[PDB]
């Protein structure tokens, strides 16, 4: 039951830094009011 | 999108299949369009596409009964000219 619990805890660790650079790359790339991108915005927004 | 595709669905029906004379399916699909304006405001943001969107549906409240009677087996080639002539308008100057 510890390793179980162990795992959680690295597994939580890791999904941090994981939303970390989820939304640091959210602000440059994307939907981010930044450039014309026409109509091509949709494959972006799909993959995100 | 979805607007878009629409307009794109119709956009090669010829003279036979569209039907475009006082009892106009695509003047019908402009009174869609009509209902797609009713939806068309709102007012979160303005995009580029948004305002590309408003600038390819927007003041059909003037094409809506324009052209249901300019449609007519009345509009003969000769009324075409007038057309062209009167609006000054080049587009039927050089297709009428």
């Amino acid at each position: 039951q510890a390793i179980y619990l162990k795992e959680l805890k690295q597994s939580i660790k890791d999904f941090t830094n994981q939303v970390s650079i989820f939304r640091r790359d959210y602000e440059k790339n994307g939907p981010m009011v930044e450039g014309i991108s026409p109509a091509e915005a949709m494959e972006r927004l799909r993959r995100f | 999108d979805s607007v878009i595709k629409n307009i794109q669905q119709f956009k090669e029906k010829s003279w036979q299949d569209v039907s475009k004379d006082d009892l106009a399916k695509m003047e019908e699909d402009a009174g869609k369009y009509g209902e797609q304006c009713s939806r068309l405001p709102k007012d979160l943001k303005e995009w580029q596409a948004y305002r590309d969107l408003k600038n390819y549906i927007d003041s059909l409240r003037e094409q809506l009964p324009l052209i249901i009677s300019l449609k007519k087996p009345s509009i003969m080639p000769r009324h075409w000219e007038k057309i062209k002539e009167i609006t000054n308008t080049k587009l039927n100057y050089e297709n009428p």
